[PDB]
């Protein structure tokens, strides 16, 4: 059926190997469309694994971390190391809203678990260091946006996007 | 000092209440004395008369139970309650300026009796706009409140 | 950061809308728009926050914790609220229109002057200066706008000339045709020098005399006479909703102003007035 | 959600309709027809709203407290109105036609602009979001036509080109979309470019000039002639009526919004200037 | 400080004693209560038409209307409703005589000619945003005095 | 540059009021200005306007002294009272229709006195139909006000 | 819990006995503050049925009967032809509403056989015949509302909404 | 005369049989004529009870029941399990009408009784569930109406407005 995926978006390069499909159906939820970036995804409460960066829950509705939403599945060594989750599209926090969803999804979260061995405090993190800008520009959306460079020689509105839009919580470990 | 105002606010609100016969018109005159000193120090004093008196619709009998009540204690004031309470406030205000000597009361008494003078206590008034802004503050305050404590809510 | 969460939005009359601004003596209106302070209507905070937060209080009964501590109580304030609206600019206001030296013949047109932008402005620089939140993508587009202050500009047509509620000529200037239009509509916005946007700004406001007729005989009633004034439907507010770092805040902004779309600005309610649709800038710029 | 009942209408003129708006001095009439800010006619929802609920006091006087509960107490009221009236938009206005290579012959035909058809949608979409209800056929409807926003259009017609109000020659094309249930009477329905179609809309009006004689010398006294504007007989306008959650609420939209089926809006009722038939999209589409 | 309604004062003076019938003081006191409004609302100029034009402008009543700038026993003749709207209009020309809007002597050499009687309304046009922001409060207030000093038919 | 239809209407009265020498013909061009808009109104702009290019009479030099009224402030209407009304009606639509650029001067001069542009002429009117009822009236209704004002009632 | 039974006040007299508990507890639901009776119940549907007086369900959505509603359980050899249904007190159509009631309330209604042979015709039954009004007071309220003719010498108040506010709809056949 | 009885249309299974007879006339006040359908019935004051779905008799008139009515004699064992009606075919609610009626009608409701121990708070329910749309389809509006699928391929409209037009309340139990 539907069957997408949470390729976060963290200063972290932890970014292209995560999943075996970069395309694989047609209905990507994130889009790019001559105003930037589309039906981001905000998932609260989680915060990223900079060690093997990954979305580790603590229970502070004051975390979060925003990235893409891209249909499938990851590398196929996984899923007992993710989070599995069917919801009817309208649960889902999304940014940049821009049409409508399909009613029912599968969202496949990098997910971790707490390891209380040290009290798990988080920052707000920024996306900057240009190069960070550039290598997450070519390594995710041109591994999935491919069109990027290629029909979006506006890469200027994508790369703010990104510094803009993408903020997160780490585990300042 | 002003304590003088309050035996003359008691006694102006004791005519003007035994004058207005139907409740509906106290209730107005209420209605009236709670937003028209708002109104007269927010925006003039000049532009708050004009006002009354283009709601009060100044006739002969009107005026003559004016006057009466001037003098009387025994006139009553009829005629359409919002009227009536918009007269009942210009008396309660030319009351204070004749009792504390700003308009002669001759000078006053005259003018509602005849047309060619109303314009001229108008004018009058308008020469001594300050003056009377400034006096008649605690006297409109102290009738506010009676209002307020003597008539019932509506 | 001084705010936690910082969500400037605008706000789309769907029908005409009455916020009331007082009757005085020397007033000419019964019933007046809520004025700026250099003339063009806006939206009180005041009347913002007590809008919302009835609305949110009655459809989000569940959340009513939430909507308590980011708007405060209302029985017994033992705190602030964390929650702050800042009082709606006049953004753009629709504007019949008569076309000349055009190509594509519109009815009406969006107007807006150079004044409400600086406003704006003024707006988005200290909202980004007290919070972790940038907005350089309107700053920017208010900015390249303001640029060309002075001469009537026109955005994305090329009309060059118009007439404006049906007596003010205005000679445009194309701006640039690869500025993405603010309003999302697909209609023209027109940025007039103020001398003159103030007048078709006052010419667009909406003026009604209502009557009221005795009920046992259809004759009016004495005194039942009087004006009123509204926006015209299609006009746009410019607020923000800026919030104090707390839990509650997070879940404010996490789920409820996502559910937050249409609420009932002012008065006038039963005469169908005042249905507004709040979009938020964080999604529709 | 926000209003337990949501209840679109049309609105026909059986006879002509006068609602005034009264004497304005940059109109030539004197008394003309309420206008929108769009320059199309409308009936306030202060006309509506004041016009269904005396007639419903006078023909339901068993049930003045449900009637006072939703339309509002009338002496010392205590709380707001839980019914609501939306400003009725015109729908479509009866227009003279001269058509010719045309099989059926027309004396007149149904008129619309796609601006009319926006703000019909519009009222739809704000309803549906601001209550359980959703009329997806007449905004499915709707925007099969607003498809063709852009170019002139028949819904039922061979009508290629015409001349309407004898003044305006359109040239047509058809659409197979057939709305037989608002325009039951088979005849044609036309959209029209907004900036053409409001030429055509504002002189669709009929102006009967009136006098008043001398009974003296029997001539026309002096001074003693004007003009008043109606609306022709047959005319479809579109109101929404919404409503609060609330036991009496119930109570009218079940009993009363059913038995409601006639009333007379607005002046000259004795020159049978008044008569109306309300339609209830519930069961209309 | 309030001199409009000072100045409104005066023009009511002069016009309330310009008018012999009873009837002709309230056709004034119901313009008075219109046209305020009307002027808000459609503006100046429209509204200066429109009594202008309801005023019957001829050489007579332009003369008794030259004559009550000065007079004090002028009077306006003709019908109630040429003769309140003469007087609403001599209300506005009075207020632009004072505050130095217009020229007297160039409004008195217009009312005169009807060569010039354009050119008033010329000079009116390239004025009419300041008179519309100007004239406001003057005329709330012969408004006012309207509906204070004159009864109801 | 741009003259509102107030101004507009001024200063188009101003040249016909001008040109209209017996007073008769003035006082005939008052009720053409007060009738012919409700006629404009309940009969369409085009019908109206070659109504009134026939109720003229163009007498093929009358229409020159109406051709040198765009031009020359020192042009006179001459005919009857009936025609020269008309004319200077025409006048003022011609006025409107020229200094708004909705039509040309050129091909409205050509089409009012050479025939084979008349019809020409009715073509270029319904394709404009739109752009001129929009706002003529407005235009007539300030001429109406001018005339019954600086013109006396017959 | 808590058993209201709520009464029917037409013109027709045949409450000579429905209830048992009059009173039984203290408490009612309707009342006086000087200002006439408050929390009238509204029954929609319903009309009365005078002969044998009861209510009789009809589908109609504008039938309907005004009553009150005072705790107690009906004659004690009830179950057989009543209704009994258990509300949480906002589930009341109440008229003249004064606060917030239990919200878990059992409510007795007198209840008929809609008689499924002959048309069911009403008709609006407006109260008047200050006469019936006069043994209604004596029989009802003074015999429940022991507070009436007891503090208020005014129930001329009562008297006039009792007018004012009692209405019905009866078949009459 | 002629004798209609009402089959409710909820979202549970309660509905292939309720009267031996589907159309035993040749008359149905409900009309599905290549428009939607036509004359649906509304009962107010009445929720649904799908365990062992039956409409309940509560007070509260924003309660109602949308269903159809198709003439009909049940089961012939009853008269102690329904509540049976004869109208004068002008008190009926009727919504998306078509015509006027026979004057006076005869109608069978699926009472029950309301069991004053357990409190019913209904709840608004619509249909979803697009598979149970067919099965409600097939259920009934092919046994009563036959020439569904036959002379008729407006199917999906019906669809549609059996998805807007039904909508009830749910007692909660």
């Amino acid at each position: 059926s539907t069957q997408r995926e949470y390729v976060f978006i963290p200063i972290t390069n932890s970014i292209t190997i995560d999943v075996k499909i970069t395309i694989g159906g047609s209905d990507h939820i994130t889009n790019i469309d001559e105003r930037g970036i589309h039906n981001v995804l905000v998932i609260t409460g989680y915060a990223v694994d900079e060690k093997n960066g990954r979305l580790v829950p603590t229970l502070d509705p004051c975390d979060y971390v925003k990235g893409i939403l891209v249909a499938g599945t990851p590398q196929q060594a996984q899923s007992n190391d993710f989070l599995t989750l069917k919801l009817p599209a309208n649960k889902l926090y999304l940014i940049r809203k821009k049409g409508n969803i399909s009613d029912d999804l599968k969202i496949y979260i990098p997910y971790s678990s707490p390891d209380a061995r040290n009290s798990m405090k988080t920052k707000p993190v920024s996306i900057s260091d240009d190069t960070i800008v550039n290598n997450i520009i070519k390594e995710v959306f041109d591994k999935i946006y491919n069109i990027t460079q290629k029909e979006k020689v506006k890469i200027e509105k994508v790369k703010e996007d990104i510094k803009e839009l993408f903020s997160y919580y780490a585990l300042e470990q | 000092l002003y304590e003088e105002d309050y035996k003359l606010a008691l006694e102006a609100f004791k005519k003007v209440f035994n004058a207005l016969t139907h409740y509906g018109a106290k209730q107005a005159f209420r209605s009236r004395a709670r937003d028209l000193v708002e109104e007269i120090y927010n925006s003039g004093f000049i532009p708050t008369f004009f006002y009354i008196i283009s709601k009060a619709e100044l006739n002969s009998d009107s005026l003559d139970s004016l006057i009466s009540l001037f003098s009387s204690d025994n006139a009553i004031l009829r005629g359409s309650d919002e009227n009536v309470s918009y007269s009942a406030y210009l008396f309660i205000i030319l009351y204070y300026l004749i009792k504390r000597g700003i308009i002669e009361q001759k000078f006053l008494i005259q003018a509602l009796r005849c047309e060619k003078t109303r314009l001229d206590l108008i004018d009058k008034l308008y020469n001594l706009a300050p003056i009377i802004s400034a006096k008649i503050r605690t006297y409109l305050l102290a009738i506010k409140r009676l209002s307020e404590a003597l008539i019932e809510a509506r | 950061p001084y705010y936690a969460f910082a969500e400037p939005f605008f706000i789309h009359a769907i029908t005409h809308l009455h916020v009331g601004s007082g009757s005085s003596v020397e007033e000419e209106i019964a019933l007046p728009f809520q004025r700026d302070e250099l003339g063009y209507p806006t939206i009180y905070a005041s009347s913002l926050k007590g809008a919302i937060k009835s609305f949110l209080l009655k459809e989000f009964p569940d959340k009513r914790d939430v909507i308590y501590k980011v708007l405060g109580e209302d029985e017994n304030p033992e705190e602030a609220s964390l929650g702050t609206f800042l009082d709606a600019i006049l953004f753009a206001i629709p504007s019949r229109i008569i076309e000349i030296d055009s190509a594509k013949p519109y009815v009406w047109v969006y107007v807006t002057t150079y004044e409400l932008l600086k406003k704006v402005k003024l707006y988005l620089d200290s909202i980004s200066q007290l919070s972790n939140a940038s907005f350089s993508n309107l700053k920017n587009k208010i900015d390249t706008i303001l640029a060309k202050e002075g001469k009537n500009i026109t955005l994305d047509s090329d009309l060059k000339s118009a007439i404006l509620n049906e007596d003010f000529y205005v000679e445009l200037e194309a701006l640039n045709n690869k500025i993405p239009s603010i309003i999302n509509a697909g209609v023209p916005l027109l940025v007039l020098e103020d001398s003159i946007g103030r007048e078709v700004i006052n010419r667009s406001l909406i003026r009604v005399r209502r009557i009221r007729i005795d009920r046992d005989k259809k004759v009016v009633e004495t005194g039942g006479l009087w004006s009123e004034e509204y926006v015209p439907m299609k006009t746009i507010f410019f607020s923000v909703l800026l919030g104090k770092e707390s839990k509650e805040s997070a879940i404010f902004a996490s789920c409820i102003l996502r559910n937050l779309r249409y609420v009932i600005l002012g008065g006038k309610e039963t005469i169908g007035k005042g249905i507004v649709e709040l979009r938020w800038v964080k999604d529709v710029i």
